[PDB]
RNA sequence: GUGAAAUUCUUGGAUUUAUUGAAGACUAACUACUGCGAAAGCAUUUGCCAAGGACGUUUUCAUUAAUCAAGAACGAAAGUUAGGGGAUCGAAGAUGAUCAGAUACCGUCGUAGUCUUAACCAUAAACUAUGCCGACUAGGGAUCGGGUGGUGUUUUUUUAAUGACCCACUCGGCACCUUACGAGAAAUCAAAGUCUUUGGGUUCUGGGGGAGUAUGGUCGCAAGGCUGAAAAAGGAAUUGA
RNA sequence: AUUUGGACAAACUUGGUCAUUUGAGGAACUAAUUCCGUAGGUGAACCUGCGGAAGGAUCAUUAAA
């Protein structure tokens, strides 16, 4: 309330005056994504300001946006998915950033599950060959024969646990041969989860397999040739 | 071509805010709130409150110079309830029609999977 | 200039909208002018704004929220009323999130609100002049923002336990106020 | 009064425009009725015990004519009307003024002591009757 | 409200009111008067308080004309902010809510009257009427026990109102000990609180809650500052030195291992002078 | 934050946003007239320790059985004693507002508790408002566990699994829908039935409401033992005489 | 530090003084939801915490393309 009555408490003894300008002292910068995906400019941030390249080259390297496939790569069929960036090599207003995480969108989750037939969780830690330590949950649903008569599809607790642990050693096998960026190559074009059909296709026909979730937890020492090599130096111009 | 925000619209049982961000959400550009535009306390969080904030958040976004964003409309989840209410459904009408292109919508309540004791009582809370 | 929005259908409303189907795309083209389409390979229907026909920016989101309410599962003409005015909202909670109630409570707090042949259900909505739809425990209510409000006020005091006939008293005495201002 | 328990019959659009739009038309509609036939009543009787022949009173959009007009149809209101019911005379509006029946007009100041005195105790007497 | 349905018990309560005719009674709640009335026929002076203009005024106008008006005074408004002048007998048909305040107030109040003849709740007078071992007996109970000698008189039921309420009722004796025990209220609510603050614990277990150490600790510690000492240096905390003092207290006493509602008031007071022995004071 | 407010916290930037971290509970949607258990009760993952019903069986002992006082085991929540931890909610309590209307009687803080180990307590509308064991007496589908058979899709093929669905049959469960040639005052009941008046075995138990009364039928619980006051029109009144 | 003598002397008392403000009579003038187990209660015609019960009123949508 800014109303009349709206009685004056400790609070408003002492302001500060708008002089600041805040948003002429801040700056923009553009981010760039890995080689991966195939549009790589996306969007631009803020910097405080450039006094402290103290300043500017920290918030940077803290940042990390969060886009959707979609966006990314131009295919409106992954919509649900969305991925988390995180930029930690600047150079020449341009920003470089690399995998940092996954999820789906709540409402994908919401449409998926639904109410008969059974859910299945899969929870697997691991690390890849970068050496970054990583999690991985999937999920998948139980569906139903082109024949059913029976209303429900349910799985017994014993297809539930050997479903589970074959999506358990596809998963580890998978992310302890691959590489990150490996990783994200493969995780693109949902080519994990059609293994994991392919594989329990003999206990009990699935349906809606995804890779729920990434998680990072670990990374290596850093590497700005890595990156550079990721992301696949120069000169000024004579002030004087 | 344009630049892209991201409208981050709380929309609490008994206020709202709807807040802008750059994407990574750190840099805050600006922030409004119910009663700040409306001047009372029953109205604090009012469709009408949530029109006029939603409408001067697109004006100061239009002065930074984004014009699209992204949303993320939200309720006070948590133990409480759950769905975005009257207030974001107001602000999300009031600042696709002032004209920032919408990109994308998206609900972040967040949602416990387990949650502790609510504030109710055995005997139930409202009423 | 063109400008698009999507909105999922469950299946158990994907029936009723292809049924009621056709006297839902006329009201999107005509009045509003907004490229329609239903994509039944990812059962979801897309909205989207042509640069030069349209006229009013808000005509997409209203028309957003016209489906989606009707997905949540309100009458064919209820929504259309969404539509045509620009001040109606639609609220949803849950009996969890009232009080924690468990299987056969939960079911009788839900025959407590609907009442005999909807009987209660049907009051309140005549009296407060809203619309309300109880899901499997989702209860949702259609109307202008103090009206809701009114709705959710009864409907919780029956969540708790009131007895329809103490509830019906008050609702009709609100009524009456209603009615004189 | 009674709310309706049973499903609305028109929907929110209808009844916003039915607010976006003699008590009850129902109650004229029963008021009509009830008077033609209780006119048939009264004509029955009044054919059973009369000596004399009576006819069936009456039989029971666009513009119409009113045959009876009960003025010479060449008199206006503002001719029908008596000068008493369009002005009389009342109280004075300023508090400073009492103005009698009669049309005279008087100034509490401007009146004698013993005026002042007089006209009080005949306002006395006049709200002790009432 | 409930409005009074028997003359019989409106008699009752005037009788073992026992009213002597050089007295002042104060008279709360009213209602239809016929208590007024024969109040006014039997005592010297009458006072009556009331909160509701509505019977204030139909009171006032059922006892005019009358040669007692003389003597009977109307006290309007509530009377939980005003001053009360001293009356000598007191009669209360007051809403409950206010009845607890009520016989607080009334003892509290100097030159305290000599009797009072109350209308409670048969919970509530039970709970005054609640003797040492008794479920009942509570805080409450205690601090009017021990500046008050309590019996009840007659109870009332439901059935006896119009309209009846749900909670069945009761007339209860009250007697101010006159004079007042030299004891502290202050320290001896202290007292109360801490051990009820669950009555059926041990009152070393009481004491052992945090709150009440830290509490204890600050008053010590104000008292010594004082008195100008210093306490020994503590390895752990204040709280403790003082707790360990007070588990000296408890065992000297040999009473910490005795429930609160089986102790009598001798054993609280006797556990209060030694605390206040000690140095410890509650207030 | 409520119906409405208010204490409260907020230039040393609160509410909000981003990235993390810790702490203790808790195990959402999937959750069904489905499962397990002696009942109370029991939902994240993997491992270990034993246990259990059902089913299959051309295995085995050969009456070892049923009902049962005493006693024992366990026994939700609250509660007690002693330790531990103490995020969340939160009897008592402390406080704000006491504004009409309670149609819309709450807000901030919070001891004890909640959580855990070791002992007590042993009660709930602990309900399927109905002692147990056995046998017979109606039709119908569905569903969970096991087994047998049939048939084609889903599956796969010298490696490690050979599972899903459909159909008939089948024992055993959680319940359900129709009806009883039966029973009952009726609701109803697959037992609350077992052809008119009665015997398959066995344990415990029995001989309405308010009122009005007598109490030796009996158990509790009280006080004081210096302390006292004397009739009005001698009106009402901006309304009168 | 301490010490002498004066005048000023705050402040107080006892007043005096003038000054200004502020109790019932006289006398004029003008104006007119029910319940169960346990635990607790001091703004208690009853309330609260925790776990239970119905002996408490079910409308709408719903196989699949």
């Amino acid at each position: 309330a800014v109303g009349k009555n709206k009685r004056l408490s400790k609070g408003k003894k002492g302001q500060k005056k708008r002089v600041v300008d805040p948003f002429t002292r801040k700056e923009w910068f553009d981010i760039k994504a890995p080689s991966t995906f195939e549009n790589r400019n996306v969007g631009k941030t803020l910097v405080n300001k450039s006094t402290g390249l103290k300043s500017a080259s920290d918030a940077l390297k803290g940042r990390v946006v969060e886009v959707c496939l979609a966006d990314l790569q131009g295919s409106e069929d992954h919509s649900f998915r969305k991925i988390k960036l995180r930029v930690d090599e600047v150079q020449g207003k341009n920003l470089l950033t690399n995998f940092h995480g996954m999820d789906f969108t709540t409402d994908k989750l919401r449409s998926m599950v639904r109410k008969w037939q059974t859910l299945i969780e899969a929870n697997v830690t691991v690390k890849t060959s970068d050496d970054y330590v990583l999690r991985i949950f999937a999920i998948a649903f139980t569906r139903k024969q082109a024949n059913q008569v029976k209303r429900h599809s349910y799985a017994q607790s014993s297809h539930i646990r050997a479903i589970r642990k074959v999506i358990s050693e596809i998963l580890t096998k998978e992310v302890q041969g691959s590489t990150l960026a490996q990783l994200t190559s493969k995780l693109i074009p949902e080519v994990i989860n059609k293994e994991i059909e392919n594989a329990t296709k003999d206990i009990f026909p699935l349906q809606n397999i995804h890779v729920r979730k990434v998680k990072l937890l670990k990374q290596p020492k850093f590497d700005v040739g890595a990156l550079m090599a990721l992301h696949g130096e120069e000169k000024g111009k004579k002030v004087t | 071509s344009q630049v892209f925000g991201v409208a981050r619209i709380y929309a609490s049982f008994n206020d709202t805010f709807v807040h802008v961000t750059d994407l990574s959400g750190k840099e805050t550009i600006a922030r409004v709130t119910g009663g700040m535009k409306v001047k009372a306390d029953r109205d604090e969080s009012s469709p009408y409150a949530a029109m006029l904030a939603a409408q001067d958040v697109a004006a100061k976004c239009k002065e930074v110079g984004i014009t699209a964003v992204h949303v993320k409309i939200r309720a006070t989840g948590g133990t409480r309830t759950k769905t975005p209410g009257p207030g974001g459904q107001a602000a999300l009408r009031a600042l696709a029609r002032s004209g920032l292109r919408i990109g994308r919508i998206e609900d972040v309540t967040p949602v416990p999977s387990d949650s502790t004791r609510k504030k109710g009582g055995r005997r139930g809370r409202r009423l | 200039k063109f400008e698009s929005r999507k909105i999922m259908v469950p299946p158990h409303r994907m029936t009723p909208l292809r049924n009621s189907w056709t006297k839902i795309y006329p009201p999107l083209v005509e009045h509003l002018k907004l490229q329609v389409r239903m994509n039944l390979k990812t059962k979801s229907v897309e909205l989207r704004t042509n640069p030069k026909f349209t006229t009013d920016p808000g005509a997409l989101q209203k028309g957003a929220d016209f489906i989606k309410a009707f997905t949540l599962g309100f009458d064919l003409d209820d929504s259309i009323a969404l539509l045509r005015l620009d001040d109606l909202y639609i609220e949803t909670f849950e009996v969890k999130d009232v009080k924690t109630l468990t299987g056969d409570h939960l079911s009788r707090a839900i025959g407590r609100i609907a009442g005999k042949d909807g009987k209660t259900k049907f009051a309140i909505e005549n009296a407060t002049r809203t619309r309300i739809v109880l899901a499997d425990s989702k209860i949702h209510i259609l109307g202008g923002f103090t009206h809701i409000r009114m709705a959710r006020e009864s409907v919780v005091s029956l969540i708790l336990g009131s007895p329809p006939g103490k509830v019906y008293g008050n609702l009709r005495t609100v009524a009456s106020r209603l009615k004189e201002r | 009064f009674e709310l309706s328990d049973v499903k609305s019959s028109k929907s929110l659009a209808e009844i916003y425009e039915d607010d976006y739009t003699a008590l009850s038309e129902e109650l004229q509609k029963a008021h009509s009725e009830i008077s033609e036939l209780y006119a048939n009543l009264v004509y029955k009787l009044d054919v059973l015990s009369s000596v004399h022949f009576v006819p069936k009173p009456a039989s029971t959009e666009t513009p119409t004519i009113s045959m009876e007009d009960a003025q010479p149809l060449y008199m206006s209101n503002a001719s029908s009307l008596a000068p008493q019911e369009i002005y009389n005379v009342g109280k004075a509006e300023k508090d400073g003024e009492i103005r009698l029946k009669n049309g005279v007009a008087m100034s509490k100041e401007e009146l004698t002591r013993e005026d002042k005195n007089r006209l009080r105790r005949a306002l006395k007497r006049k709200r002790s009757k009432a | 409200q409930h409005i009074l349905k028997n003359p019989l018990v409106a008699q009752g309560i005037v009788d073992k009111a026992q009213i002597r005719p050089s007295d002042v009674v104060l008279e709360v709640g009213p209602g239809t008067g016929n208590l007024t009335v024969r109040i006014l026929e039997q005592a010297k002076n009458v006072v009556a308080v009331e909160m509701d203009p509505r019977m204030a005024a139909e009171l006032t106008k059922r006892v005019r004309g009358t040669p007692v008006e003389k003597k009977l005074e109307i006290m309007l408004g509530d009377f939980m902010k005003t001053e009360l002048p001293y009356f000598d007998i007191c009669i209360s048909n007051t809403p409950y809510q206010i009845s607890s305040p009520l016989v607080f107030k009334l003892i509290n109040q100097p030159r305290p009257p000599r009797v009072s003849i109350l209308m409670f709740q048969r919970e509530f007078a039970l709970r005054l009427l609640a003797r040492p071992g008794d479920s009942l007996y509570c805080r409450l109970s205690a601090n009017v026990q021990m500046w008050a000698n309590v019996t009840h008189i007659m109870k009332v039921g439901k059935n006896n109102f119009r309209p009846p309420p749900q909670v069945e009722s009761s007339v209860v004796r009250l007697e101010i000990k006159n004079p007042r025990p030299q004891v502290d209220y202050n320290e001896w609510d202290g007292l109360l609180r801490i051990v009820f603050v669950r009555k059926n614990r041990t009152i070393s277990a009481g004491f052992k809650s945090t709150t009440v150490m830290d509490i204890l600790e600050k008053n010590y510690k104000t008292f010594l500052a004082m008195n100008n000492e210093m306490v020994d240096d503590t390895k752990g905390s204040m709280h403790d030195v003082v707790k360990e003092k007070i588990d000296t207290v408890l065992k000297e006493t040999d009473l910490g291992d005795k429930r609160a509602g089986k102790c009598d008031q001798n054993d609280f007071l006797r556990l209060l002078y030694a605390f206040h022995q000690v140095g410890i004071h509650f207030s």
